[PDB]
């Protein structure tokens, strides 16, 4: 009932190629009119179109890209596929597959382009220096930075501390990311109350805890 | 290429009034009587959800507020009664002639009351300084409207390199907002310098919010 499933590489140095499949079940690429289209949405920007296979063979790319796409049906195996060759860095996106190139969207899978390895993060504290205040409210922080690949997790107190928390998105900074939590509690909590960061990176196979403790 | 030139950029709007946003194309998007311009609303995280299609069609299980209307250039997208839910971002595809094209998007955000910023700013923990960095933090928080400016400056001086900025989207329960910006520097350099100032321009305030420390 059209299920559209884009398979791809996770991570991909700069300058291979990116082999993408699309896997659609519920509706035939014989169909007269039918299509499927690749598009993508890079990190935090908007969409952008790259191609479409038409049910008669006929392929139509996005110019800007054009000479590095080529897309193919095998209508025996219910799979449409892209390739991009000599990727780049703003290849990074998450590249998507549409019925008709609007009426049915597949998941997404992300493609990550980069030549760093796994850096497993730094996390470090972030105390305040003193002076209670601020509805005496104290707020605390936990960097963590230099880490590659996405996710870490950040939890506040093992996910007890769940009001007060603002953890901010990870950005790159020379191919690593740097993310950072706040958490924000009355005087009456801290330092009467420990408060600790717990960063987990799966890819490297690493926890932390960090108690933030007065400077 | 049929350009599309969505407007507002912004919408703040209240649970309960009509929120419209428009999509304007450069040409025609029809093929006279079928009107190639579909609507998508996208929450952060999600993958496209498609709307409306073919200007005025609902999908399947979108919640009937949703109206498509338009027709050739002009088209609009009629969120009413604009719910917690809908605060997201609007899309408009074209899809009359390849390549297709999207508008540059609408992020629709529930209004409230101004806040002024929380600023909190954080010298480098011992840890990294160990390690040979220095990286000192500001997070500005609980804050409406979006619009503020973070400014370092370092011995008086506006430091604007080495800085890294993120937002956090608008909160679900107070809706307001927060960012975080941290300004890397080497061990030397944060070691030859005395006060760091982290300084924030808010809608809220005459002239600006500033945290700073010495070492």
């Amino acid at each position: 009932q059209v299920q559209l499933q884009e398979s791809g590489p996770g991570i991909l140095q700069p300058s291979q190629t990116l082999s993408l499949t699309c896997s659609f079940s519920g509706f035939s690429l014989s169909t007269y009119g039918m299509g499927v289209s690749w598009i993508r949405q890079p990190s935090g920007k908007g969409l952008e179109w790259l191609a479409h296979i038409f049910w008669d063979g006929d392929k139509r790319y996005n110019p800007s890209l054009k000479s590095r796409l080529k897309i193919s049906k095998d209508t025996s195996n219910n799979q449409v596929f892209l390739k991009i060759t000599s990727v780049d860095t703003a290849d990074t996106a998450t590249y998507y597959c549409v019925q008709e190139g609007y009426i049915y969207w597949g998941q997404g899978t992300s493609v990550t382009v980069s030549s760093a390895k796994t850096t497993a993060p730094s996390v470090y504290p972030l105390a305040p220096v003193c002076g209670d205040t601020t509805g005496s409210s104290v707020t605390l922080g936990c960097l963590v930075k230099g880490y590659f690949p996405e996710p870490v997790t950040l939890t506040w107190n093992s996910g007890s501390l769940s009001s007060g928390v603002h953890t901010f998105p990870a950005v790159l900074q020379s191919d690593l990311y740097t993310l950072s939590s706040s958490v924000t509690v009355t005087s009456s909590t801290w330092p009467s109350q420990s408060i600790t960061c717990n960063v987990a990176h799966p890819a490297s196979s690493t926890k932390v805890d960090k108690k933030i403790e007065p400077r | 290429d049929i350009v599309l030139t969505q407007s507002p950029g912004s919408l703040a709007v209240s649970l309960g009034q009509r929120a419209t946003i428009s999509c304007r194309a450069s040409e025609s998007v029809d093929d006279d009587g079928n009107s190639f311009l579909h609507w998508y609303q996208q929450k952060p995280g999600q993958p496209p959800k498609l709307l409306i299609y073919r200007s005025s069609n609902l999908i399947s299980g979108i919640p009937d507020r949703f109206s498509g209307s338009g027709s050739r250039t002009d088209f609009t997208l009629t969120i009413n009664p604009v719910e917690a839910d809908d605060v997201a971002t609007y899309y408009c595809q074209q899809s009359n002639e390849d390549p297709l094209t999207f508008g540059a998007g609408t992020k629709l955000e529930i209004k409230r009351a101004d806040a002024a910023p929380t600023v909190s700013i954080f010298p480098p923990s011992s840890e990294q300084l160990t390690s040979g960095g220095a990286s000192v933090v500001c997070f500005l928080n609980n804050f409406y409207p979006k619009d503020i400016n973070v400014k370092w400056k370092i011995d008086g001086s506006e430091r604007q390199n080495g800085v890294l900025n993120s937002w956090t989207d608008q909160d679900s329960k107070d809706s307001t907002y927060s960012m975080s910006s941290t300004l890397t520097l080497t061990k030397d350099e944060y070691e030859r310098h005395n006060s760091y100032t982290c300084e924030a321009t808010h809608k809220t305030s005459t002239s600006p919010i500033v945290k700073s420390f010495n070492r």
